[PDB]
């Protein structure tokens, strides 16, 4: 406990001691291109390019997004996207490196321009460990 | 590195020759003709056009190709291509000199302005440094404007002779904007000067010309400076960046460059086109334009050449300027692979060495280990073990030069090791590494430590390392880097380990300490009131890692056997320790339980705590690093901090509002000792209020006033807490945490249960900013305490509305010269630092820097290292000739002056040979000679001082080491003792040489020491004072011997670096913008931080010039004798004297329409002019404070003016003095100017710029006639403004003893040697009011460094960073872009010695480590085989 | 040695370079009126022959440059009329040890 | 420039930084699988051996201590006396 520093009891912080939920959230849109050019949430794979993520697709749906119950970790993808390039860019977007959780609430909506709009938000719980602060 | 062995030989970078591109060479070097200014599409077609960016040079899409030279992207420098410019240009860092060069030299001819023959030039030709012979014969030239044809030779000044022709006037210049512009004359010619011809003239001059200006006849003409040629840099230079494909993003200068390939071209197709003559030279300045703004961005010719976006723009320049940039950013930092950073915590169970990793970490950083038969069998384990088990590794190398993927590679389990691969395996138990806390300023502030995987994500470390880091748990990052080397680890190991750390070279003395618990409770577990029985007496034993398993016996066996707390501490204190302490009420039986004997490693008494074992000098640790040994030591906090902690853990501790509440009584006791203090100061208010307060030499009524009431207050409120301090019982945890000194200050305790005090802001209780007021919630013109901020309740009782907000005005005053001081406090450290980088202690022990220059000709003017020094006393010193005698004096001739043979063996024997009489006196008449020698030197009677070798303990030990019993006699001859310290100071050898100049100054190296010695091992000392016995006597020579030799300086160390960090780490903890004066205005002088600035900035108008003088020797106590001075210095000015001026008409100079001025007139007819009257009334009372009579007054008036101005003037006695004068075509106007030329350039008795002075009474020091040091007060003025050569010529002062805080002065007046000393001494102040020691050699080297070189020479940019030193050095500091400019420019040549210069080459720097070579004797390689 | 009192014609001082080997020197009256080498701050100085100095450099392997330097125009440097390449020996007390050799040569 | 073994002058001990780089120089050759010419009592450490290698004076080099004007003096571990 010396210096500025607590030792706290262990055996509480199991039965709920201060506990923290924390929600993350990425988002992405089908950018557009007037000479009409759109992007995609597709689910893809090698063709042409090769210019992916070394994620893991694998959690993804077909429209491009992962749903609720999953759980994500790593560098595993989050939203697929495609760029038709002049034909297969990745746009997709992992969940942040060094993150890991739960997927929990997506949306997709859309944006003036009538574009694709996600929002995909995954939720972790944290609880009390030694480096923490309080 | 870089992969790919080549044929090529391997060497480093000796000099560095900076040079300038000649054009000839741009092309040389380059291998683009660089013709088109896009980029790439082959008309779209992906690829790059033979025209820039490729057209041959590096190359992109990870393609080999690069003119065959394959090797592609990484492996690869870009190579440069050169792009022909249509016309000339400037080189905007060179604009500067391309003028200043032709207003040296007149076009057409182009030639020098002033031969051999003009005098005032040679004088300039033979200065060696082109730098200043340069800015010299410029100043010479700026000013010939005609190219002279002919000029009086050597002989006589009527016969002309010849020498370059033409006259052709020489126009003055002016810059605008990036051209130069020049003037002819009658009526002007403003015509522009074309580069084209610029250039041309320089191609002209001579060679003999070149090199006479600053410049070179080959690396850099000065025609070199206009551009023909410019060098295009090729793709690692100014990459791109791709988004995949057909997504392109370039940089920056690519894009300048295009721009200004574009303008080139443009401008080209117009020379061979329809050329409008002049609408050309519109697109010409475009070129120059671009060609400039290219490399430099940041001109006064406003212009930004914004970039579209209003995106700046990024100037070559722009990339080298300091911090975040090329020099300062890329090369004196990197950021670096194999470091980590994290949350830390704190670990009273790992050692002071040890750092707890935490295993996911260990798992992440590799240490590249070597195969080799010692390891394989281990090795392969680990590889096996994969890299997700801790004890693995995670790739494994070939001779190929190739890696293997451990965490895939299909063959990863596979694998048979091999003889020379190795195997980047995974950070285990006990590797050394980096540890560090930020920001680093100390050499404790990065420490090796022995690692030690561990769970959990946090770093950990030990209490007792955790002030080195100064760091805390609050969630505090610290960083670590890994070695990667078998070397580098060994120089983690060897030098910079924790223990090695332990005593600290800035303060030669312990900077680790035992806190917290383990400090506080030590204590508790001391007392002898504390008793511990058997269960738990064992544990403790047995938690103690090197109990010798021996349960000692119980102190206690009577009825119960029990032990005492210090019984087992003990345990952890090793064997042949002794420490002697004596705190007040001590005497061998300490009743207080005060002081402490240790003995044998075993507490005989006295309550442990932080004096005894705390980062204090002779503390327990001091004592044992410096007895058993680095290692030994740090293995000591352990113990103690486990054995301790444990019975901490089981007696437990705590603290709560018990601790703040006092006996009931003592707190009205306290009410009343406030209250009293109220009245006490209500006196003092209507005492004011009634004008019966004696104004009192503390100046300002008002200003007196408040002096006395503040004074009464805290008077009242450390007082009124000396009453709870002393209430509170002997169990009161907040008091105990004090006791121990773990945690808190007895104000602390004050503050929390008697009462807060009065707040603060600038000295001045709280103010009226609410007209005539504090808060709205008073009444106007209150000047009751209560008001101007005083809290009379103690934090247990709360503040009040009033109290709280005023308290606040008065806290978030820290936290602002906080925020403040901050900003200048680091830049401070900085200089510094960079000041006194290279500066180490050579081979010879001299100390000097990156060039040769000797710096002190022994480090500390005594080569000794700081870490080797304490405070020891000079007995020799102090004390009366009475006592000195009766106590070195030993007379054999004498039945009541010889050794009583109760203390010597041949003592009887003795009393009357005439032969030892011979050498029994030699000794004294030195001890004598000493004295002498020393008050000569420590004038002040201070006796104690930083010197090597503990004296006082290595008899001590001594002493009990050989049990010897002050019984029975000695065995010394005492031509044994006598004859044996002589030999002794034979051997304290500091300095070596062969021959006498060195042999001599040894001795004086020496000197200061021997004189402790002898002032110990004094014959009569040695047998009366402490019983040694010939062999003890002995051993004790011995030790000091070696102690001694030990205590010499390492030629290695990196002083100046060190000398710097001990200066800015104080520097950087200095309070800022104080003033404690504030509150007694006109007595305000400069102090702290902003003060230390004007030092190291070597500042003229200093805020307090001040200057201190003392009388002539008798006249001291002399109390008028003072004014009598006073009054013969402080400037006194007629309009100081006057009360008025009046002009008159008074037409009768027989007669004034005054009535009473009378009586003067018909005085001063009994024993023309006009008509116009000027009258001066003037004040009595300001005519004995600085003595006047009227006579010298008009006297001199008169004879300033003289025979041309009529005056008279009344008598000493007349109630009204006076001074009528009249002058001598407009009167009123003339008599006016002379009304001021009568009261600002009149003088009358004092010096100029001297304004008040003032008398005070010191308190000297000096030797009373008896022998004794005694108190000879004396009265001394302090000025206030500063002319010191005049000052110094009045008599009545000692022009010995004089002395202005402005060394700037004492230095021009008194001579560079004693302005030095002026300069230390200034210094030394600034950061010893914080209370702040510093070893001498430190502050001593920086002030050696400014002052050598000639006088004062500042800590910046506009100094020392000038000298002679190389390039990169300076080019690492403040003026990066610009020195490398004008370095190139004059040829400039780097000796690659100094650190920086190194760190940049990224070699090894010549430091400590790197202070020498080495070498395998083959011969010594032979013989070493059986 | 010449001690003006108030002043020199600026036609005047421009003479004294004129008559080699002989040398002169010039001090204002207000300048000598105290000692400057009295003063509790100012240690002594020593001119060194051109041979303990041949030798200072041998013994420590000074390159003439690397050597501390005093202005020709020192005040301690006038009142012992030094010349460019002279050495002095400044030798001073400490309270490191006792004395501290010390030398700078006049640039 | 060359300074013969005699007129010698340097400290007749050894620096920190002279034996730390030895040291470090040796294990650092030693785990190269360089001869080592003590009897390892079972040392498997570079360090630990060269560390040996040392206290038995059994190391064949040679410090070249340079002097500011470029003069060295060359010591040998053998001499070299190892106090610290
Ligand atoms: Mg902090
Ligand atoms: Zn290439
Ligand atoms: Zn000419």
């Amino acid at each position: 406990n010396q210096e500025d520093s607590m030792i706290m009891n262990q055996s509480s912080i199991d039965r709920g001691l201060f506990r923290s939920l924390f929600f993350r959230s990425y988002m992405d849109q089908e950018k557009k291109y007037g000479m009409s050019i759109t992007e995609t949430f597709e689910k893809p794979q090698r063709t042409n390019t090769l210019r992916m993520k070394h994620g893991t697709y694998d959690k993804l749906d077909d429209d491009g997004l992962i749903a609720p119950g999953v759980r994500v970790s790593g560098e595993d993808v989050i939203i697929g996207k495609t760029t038709p390039i002049s034909s297969k860019r990745d746009a997709s977007t992992p969940l942040r490196s060094t993150e890991n959780g739960i997927v929990d609430q997506v949306l997709v909506t859309t944006n003036q321009d009538g574009l694709k709009f996600v929002k995909v938000r995954v939720r972790t719980t944290k609880i009390p460990q030694i480096g923490d602060k309080f | 590195v870089g992969q790919q062995y080549s044929s090529a030989p391997l060497r480093t970078v000796k000099e560095v020759q900076f040079g300038l591109f000649s054009p000839e060479e741009v092309r040389a070097i380059s291998v683009a003709k660089i013709r088109f200014p896009e980029t790439m599409d082959e008309t779209q077609t992906r690829a790059k056009i033979g025209g820039l960016n490729d057209p041959r040079l590096g190359s992109i899409d990870r393609n080999l190709k690069c003119q065959t030279c394959q090797e592609g992207m990484n492996e690869c420098p870009g190579h440069f291509g050169h792009i022909d410019l249509a016309k000339p240009v400037f080189h905007v860092g060179f604009i500067a000199k391309i003028k200043k060069v032709c207003e040296c030299v007149c076009m057409h001819c182009g030639k020098l302005l002033l031969d051999e023959h003009n005098e005032l030039m040679r004088q300039a030709l033979a200065i060696k440094d082109s730098k200043k012979r340069f800015a010299a014969i410029w100043t010479l030239c700026k000013t010939k404007m005609v190219c002279e044809t002919d000029v009086p030779s050597e002989d006589d000044p009527t016969q002309l002779v010849s020498r370059g022709g033409c006259g052709n006037t020489q126009p003055t210049i002016r810059k605008d904007g990036l051209k130069l512009v020049g003037s002819w004359k009658d009526e002007p010619e403003l015509r522009v000067l074309s580069t084209e011809e610029i250039l041309n003239i320089f191609k002209h001059i001579s060679v003999k010309d070149f090199t006479s200006l600053g410049f070179n006849e080959v690396f850099s003409r000065p025609e070199w400076m206009i551009l023909t040629c410019l060098p295009v840099p090729p793709p690692p230079v100014r990459p791109s960046i791709s988004f995949n494909e057909s997504q392109r993003g370039e940089d920056d200068l690519t894009f300048k460059l295009a721009d200004i390939l574009k303008a080139n071209i443009s401008l080209e197709t117009l020379e061979h086109n329809g050329a409008p003559h002049h609408a050309i030279e519109e697109a010409e300045s475009l070129l120059q334009f671009h060609v400039a703004t290219y490399m430099d961005n940041d001109i006064a010719g406003q212009p930004q050449a914004l970039q579209k976006s209003g995106r700046p723009v990024k100037s070559i320049r722009a990339r080298l300027k300091g911090k975040e940039g090329r020099i300062r950013g890329n090369l004196m930092g990197k950021r670096v692979d194999f470091s980590a950073r994290t949350v830390i915590s704190g670990d009273p169970n790992l050692e002071l060495d040890q750092v707890g990793v935490p295993k996911s970490i260990a798992k992440t950083l590799t240490y590249p280990e070597v195969v080799t038969p010692y390891n394989i069998d281990r090795l392969t384990q680990l590889v096996r073990n994969g890299p997700n088990e801790h004890p693995g590794a995670k790739y494994v190398i070939r001779d190929s030069g190739d890696r293997i993927d451990l965490r895939y590679s299909k063959r990863a389990g596979d694998i048979q090791l091999q003889y020379g691969w190795k195997v980047e395996r995974h950070i285990m138990d006990n590797d050394p590494v980096l540890f560090n806390r930020q920001p680093s300023l100390h050499k404790m502030s990065m420490m090796a430590h022995r690692v030690k995987v561990i769970p959990y994500s946090t770093f950990r470390l030990n209490l007792s390392v955790t002030s080195p880091y100064n760091a805390d748990f609050d969630g505090d990052e610290m960083n670590l880097h890994v070695p990667q080397s078998e070397e580098t680890r060994a120089e983690l190991s060897q030098l910079c380990a924790v223990p090695l750390q332990i005593v600290s070279p800035q303060s030669n003395k312990p900077c680790m300490g035992i806190v917290q618990d383990t400090l506080c409770g030590i204590r508790k577990l001391t007392l002898r009131d504390t008793f511990i029985e058997l269960d738990q007496v064992l544990n403790m034993l047995y938690w103690v890692p090197d109990w010798d398993g021996v349960i000692p016996t119980p102190a206690i066996i009577k009825p119960k056997p029990l032990w005492s707390g210090k019984q087992i501490l003990s345990v952890a204190i090793p064997n042949g320790i002794h420490l002697q302490r004596f705190d007040e009420g001590t005497t061998l039986l300490s009743p207080k339980d005060n002081g402490m004997l240790i003995i044998d490693g075993q507490i005989i008494f006295g309550v442990v705590e932080k004096k005894t074992v705390g980062s204090s000098n002779g503390g327990l640790i001091h004592v044992v690093t410096r007895e058993k040994g680095p290692q030994v030591c740090a293995k000591l906090f352990g113990n103690i901090q486990k054995v301790v902690n444990f019975w901490l853990l089981h007696n437990g501790f705590s603290t709560g509002i018990g601790d703040t509440i006092a006996d009931g009584p003592t707190m009205r006791e306290i009410t009343e000792t406030i209250a009293e203090a109220k009245k006490k100061v209500l006196d003092v208010t209507k005492e004011a209020q009634a004008n019966l307060l004696t104004a009192k030499h503390g100046m300002t009524l008002r200003e007196s006033f408040e002096d006395n009431v503040v004074r009464f207050l805290n008077e009242a409120r450390d007082k009124a807490g000396r009453l709870a301090e002393v209430n509170l019982k002997d169990l009161n945890n907040v008091k105990q945490m004090v006791m121990a000194g773990s945690k808190g200050s007895f104000i602390n305790i004050a503050q929390m249960s008697a009462c807060v005090g009065q707040q603060s802001v600038e000295g001045k209780r709280i103010a009226f900013g609410f007209v005539d007021r504090t808060l709205p919630h008073f009444s106007k013109d209150d000047y009751s305490p209560e008001s101007k901020g005083f809290v009379e309740n103690s934090y247990l009782r709360g503040l009040t509305p009033q109290e709280f907000f005023f308290h606040a005005m008065g806290g978030r005053e820290g936290l602002i010269d906080t925020a403040v001081k901050t900003a200048e406090t680091g830049y401070i450290q900085r200089r510094l630092v960079k000041a006194l980088e290279d500066i180490m202690v050579h081979y010879d022990n001299t100390t000097r820097n990156s060039l040769g220059n000797v710096i002190q000709f022994i480090y500390g003017e005594d080569g000794m290292d700081a870490a080797h020094i304490e405070k020891q006393s000079l007995d020799t010193i102090g004390g009366s000739d009475a006592a000195f005698e009766k106590r070195y004096r030993v007379d054999l001739l004498n039945t009541d002056h010889t050794l009583d043979p109760s203390l010597l063996e041949s003592g009887s024997e003795i009393l009357g040979d005439l032969k030892l009489q011979v050498l029994l006196d030699e000794e004294y008449k030195q001890l004598v000679k000493d004295r002498k020698f020393l008050r000569e030197v420590f004038v002040d009677g201070e006796a104690n001082w930083p010197l090597p070798v503990n004296i006082r303990r290595i008899i001590q030990n001594a002493q009990q080491t050989f049990h010897i019993d002050h019984t029975k006699p000695s065995d010394l001859t005492i031509k044994d003792i006598v004859l044996g310290v002589k030999d002794l100071q034979e051997n304290l050898l500091v300095l070596r040489g062969k021959n006498e100049i060195i042999q001599n100054a040894q001795r004086d190296a020496v000197t200061l020491f021997c004189c402790l010695l002898r002032s110990r091992l004094a014959t009569r000392r040695v047998l009366q004072e402490y019983r040694l016995t010939k062999q003890a006597f002995d051993w004790v020579l011995s030790n000091i011997e070696a102690q001694f030799l030990r205590s010499v300086v390492h030629p290695g160390e990196m002083v100046g670096v060190l000398a710097a960090q001990s200066i800015g780490e104080p520097a950087t903890q200095m309070t800022l913008n104080t003033f404690h004066f504030a509150g007694v205005a006109s007595k305000k002088v400069t102090s702290g931080v902003p003060r230390l600035k004007e030092i190291l900035n070597v500042a003229k108008n200093m805020k307090t010039p001040s200057l201190t003088v003392y009388l002539e020797p008798g006249h001291a106590a002399d109390q008028e004798q003072a004014k009598l001075i006073r009054s013969a210095i402080e400037h006194t000015t007629l309009k100081s004297v006057t009360i008025a001026s009046e002009i008159y008409y008074d037409p009768d100079p027989r007669s004034t329409v005054i009535p009473e001025d009378e009586e003067i007139i018909q005085l001063h007819f009994s024993l023309q002019q006009s008509p116009w009257l000027l009258r001066l009334e003037l004040d009595r009372a300001a005519m004995n404070d600085k003595d006047l009579t009227m006579g010298q007054v008009g006297e001199r008036i008169k004879q300033t003016f003289k025979n041309d101005l009529f005056v008279i003037w009344s008598e000493d006695n007349d109630e009204k003095l006076i001074i009528r004068c009249r002058v001598v075509a407009e009167e009123d106007h003339m008599l006016k100017k002379i009304e001021n030329t009568m009261l600002e350039n009149i003088t009358l008795r004092g010096v100029e710029n001297i304004e008040r002075v003032v008398m005070m009474k010191y308190d000297r020091k000096v030797p009373s006639p008896t022998g004794e040091y005694v108190k000879e007060p004396e009265w001394v003025l302090e000025t206030d403004g500063v002319n010191l050569s005049e000052v110094m010529t009045v008599p009545g002062i000692d022009p010995t003893r004089i002395y202005t805080n402005s060394f700037i002065d004492i230095m021009e007046v008194l001579g560079i040697e004693a302005g030095r000393a002026a300069l230390y001494k200034e210094v030394y102040n600034v950061i010893a009011s914080d209370g702040s020691y510093v070893n001498y050699r430190h502050m001593a080297l920086l002030v050696d460094v400014m002052t050598t070189q000639g006088g004062l020479t500042s800590v910046t940019r506009h100094g020392f960073n000038r000298s002679n030193t190389g390039a990169l050095m300076r080019c690492s500091f403040e003026e990066t872009v610009e020195i490398l400019f004008e370095a190139g420019a004059s040829a400039e040549l780097d000796d690659c010695r100094g650190v920086s210069e190194n760190v940049i080459l990224g070699q090894m720097a010549p430091i400590g480590t790197g202070a020498f070579d080495v070498m395998i004797d083959e011969e010594s390689l032979v013989k070493y085989m059986p | 040695i010449f001690v003006y009192q108030n002043n020199i014609t600026p036609s005047a001082m421009k003479l004294v370079p004129s008559i080699p080997p002989a040398t002169i020197e010039t001090f204002n009256e207000a300048a000598l009126v105290v000692n400057i080498t009295h003063h509790e701050l100012v240690p002594k100085h020593i001119r060194l022959s051109s041979d303990e100095k041949r030798e200072l450099l041998k013994r420590y392997r000074l390159k003439e440059s690397q050597l501390p330097r005093i202005q020709r125009a020192d005040p301690v440097a006038l009142y012992l009329g030094l010349k460019r390449g002279e050495v002095v020996k400044i030798i001073r007390k400490s309270e490191t040890s006792g004395r501290y050799a010390s030398y700078r040569i006049c640039m | 420039k060359a300074i013969p073994k005699d007129q010698r002058a340097t400290t007749p001990y050894m620096t920190k930084y002279e034996r730390a780089r030895i040291l470090g120089t040796r294990a650092l050759q030693i785990s190269m699988n360089a001869p080592v010419f003590v009897d390892l009592e079972g040392e498997t450490d570079p360090l630990r051996i060269a560390m040996k290698e040392l206290a038995e004076k059994k190391i064949p080099l040679v410090i070249r201590r340079y002097l500011p004007d470029g003069s060295f003096e060359d010591w040998s571990v053998e001499e070299l006396i190892v106090d610290l």
